[PDB]
């Protein structure tokens, strides 16, 4: 899934309470690490609190790959 | 949108928020690849009035998705400008965005900054 | 249709050719700069050397570790490079050479030691391995004699453990003002 | 009478041209140089050292290190940190020297990054996107 | 507006006398700064002569501009 | 493509070549403008590794020998698998390009490099 356009206009209304909760540090963290992936193809450049916003994005774009017929909880 | 109909002061004002915005955004490129500290203090105080005018931005809704007990804030135009040329100026420079955040006049950025 | 980002990126590239354009002259004047700041302190070591050979043939009486090359067990290398890159291959091509040969030494059973010059070499060599005995940062494209004393004497004193007994500059020699080559040559066994 | 004297540290040359009259503080003792002095070397103490011109009038020079030489009509002086001054004080002057370098290294910095690793970035943007739809014939 | 595409084919044979006499050294000062436009960053690895072009070019783009309703003799 | 139907290695090695790919060719661009040397050295290698896997790919056929002269081969899967698996552990890295255009097995790559 492209995260970086698809969006719900009807909001985590619909969303259960804790995942809702959840949602917004991750939303976040995608939106820096897709913000400064501009300079990303080196990251011999950058500060420090860069390269830790990087590691926790990258993080996190790992843990979404999933497996076909597996229903998660 | 002319220093007729909103007078040259109001039209002045956002001129230099403006500015204050796009040397940030043009500032972006050094901010990221060199950080933050080897750009001297020279922008490093445009870089604060433009986070802090962002910041400054919000208005609590009314109707806001409820966050802030949704009050109308509506704030006079005169207080708006008054607060945002102050901000221009450096006068509150030293005081923290969070301090503008989530609230509408001076009174309250100053009280949201004593508070935080 | 969908033309107008094709347009913004032919503006994009113009304007980046501009930029390099500026880049490119700015960098020559700095290069004239450095070229003619080359010979300056050649009279300096000149009229020093002068003196030193006609002390050493006025007193042949011996020769010093700092003229004869003692057996060697590690030998010192002082490498150069930048903290900026955008210089071509300049600095690769001298980490390439000096890394053959560090490796064509290595076949003679002896370790190697470093000394630092430029965040160019200080990244591929921490990263290159070994024993490093010293690393220098921001020379400044203007440098201070200050700036170097501390880590060459670490060299000398290292020299004078018997531990280092051959040292080693790793540098680029100017050919021209569009040739360069790197250069490791040994420097402290003095060459007649 | 004049000897051809000068005074140079690593970086450049510092002092050049005639001379008359040296007064300086060797390794050993002070001295007194004229010329036709015989050949010697000596070492360089830090402080300053004074010298008589032809216009009768006298030129002061500080070294903090250096080797001194001295020929019947040429001196050469090789001083580690050879500035032209009367007195032990530039430390005012070498920390403005070494804010001059490291600030037009903070230049090099700069306009490297942020012109070049910006633009670097920026013009390989969508060169791809472009490239496929070449080949589209609608 | 940008005088480096707008023209008009008749020349200055339309403008005033004094105009036509006066106006070249703006117009070709204007087509130096356009040249050096790029290094308006530096300012500092150049020589003395091109600085000198970039300020008068810089002067003249400031004077260029002018207000609403602003008629001038 | 399935794992379960084409063996979890098979799967997987195909998986991971592609991925090696991928990456080469959106490098391409930067290469193009920037020095092959201004790189990153992972980067780098992995270049070299899908250029040789490209290589590796090249293949000589019984019937395209008409104009060529070459004769073709049939490469057994298994050799294929190992081959690539092979280059994939980087146990080839010293080893000329050249010797993966135009071949079948590894073992003829090993005889390629060997005489070359």
């Amino acid at each position: 899934v492209n995260a970086g356009i698809s969006v719900s206009r009807v909001g985590g209304s619909a969303q259960t309470k804790i995942i809702k909760k959840l949602s917004g540090g991750i939303r976040t963290a995608l939106a820096q690490y897709r913000e400064l992936a501009a300079f990303a193809q080196f990251a011999s450049d950058l500060d420090e609190a860069t390269r830790k916003q990087l590691e926790h994005g990258q993080r996190v774009t790992e843990l979404m790959k999933q497996k076909q017929y597996a229903p998660y909880s | 949108l002319d220093p007729l109909v909103v007078g040259q002061e109001h039209y002045e004002i956002a001129r230099a928020v403006q500015n204050v915005l796009q040397r940030y955004k043009e500032l972006k490129d050094i901010i990221a690849i060199l950080g933050m500290d080897e750009l001297a203090e020279e922008d490093k105080l445009v870089v604060y009035r433009a986070r802090k005018i962002q910041r400054f931005f919000s208005q609590p809704f009314h109707v806001a998705e409820v966050f802030t007990g949704a009050p109308g804030k509506l704030v006079p135009l005169k207080e708006t400008i008054r607060g945002f040329k102050g901000l221009l100026a450096g006068e509150y420079d030293h005081i923290p965005e969070q301090a503008f955040y989530m609230v509408g006049g001076i009174d309250e950025v100053i009280a949201k900054a004593e508070k935080l | 249709a969908n033309l107008k980002e094709i347009r913004a990126k032919v503006a994009s590239i113009k304007s980046t050719q501009k930029i390099t354009r500026a880049m490119q002259m700015v960098a020559a004047s700095k290069m004239r700069r450095a070229q003619e700041r080359m010979a300056q302190g050649r009279p300096y070591a000149d009229n020093m050397r002068r003196v030193i050979a006609h002390l050493v043939q006025a007193n042949p009486e011996y020769k010093h570790r700092y003229m004869v090359d003692r057996p060697v067990k590690r030998v010192g290398y002082i490498i150069v490079s930048s903290d900026r890159g955008l210089a071509g291959g300049l600095n690769i091509n001298l980490f390439k050479k000096v890394v053959q040969h560090v490796k064509a030494q290595q076949e003679q059973s002896i370790e190697v030691q470093f000394a630092l010059i430029g965040q160019k070499a200080v990244s591929f060599f921490k990263n290159y391995g070994g024993k490093v005995l010293g690393a220098t940062t921001q020379i400044g494209d203007a440098p201070s004699l200050e700036q170097l004393t501390g880590s060459v004497q670490v060299m000398l004193d290292a020299f004078d453990k018997g531990e280092l007994d051959r040292i080693y500059l790793v540098s680029n020699g100017f050919v021209n003002a569009m040739t360069q080559k790197p250069k490791v040559e040994q420097l402290v066994p003095l060459a007649p | 009478a004049t000897m051809q004297c000068d005074v140079v540290s690593v970086k450049e040359s510092i002092y050049s041209g005639a001379v008359t009259m040296l007064i300086a503080k060797g390794a050993g003792g002070e001295l007194g140089i004229l010329p036709g002095h015989a050949p010697l070397v000596t070492l360089l103490q830090p402080g300053p050292i004074r010298v008589l011109l032809e216009n009768g009038t006298e030129e002061i020079v500080y070294v903090s290190g250096g080797v001194l030489e001295v020929q019947p009509h040429v001196v050469t002086v090789l001083a580690d940190t050879a500035i032209r001054a009367d007195n032990l004080d530039e430390a005012a002057i070498l920390e403005a020297r070494k804010n001059a370098e490291q600030l037009l290294a903070n230049q090099k910095s700069d306009l490297d990054s942020a012109a070049a690793l910006a633009a670097l970035a920026e013009t390989a943007a969508q060169l791809e996107t472009i490239r496929k739809i070449k080949n589209r014939a609608q």
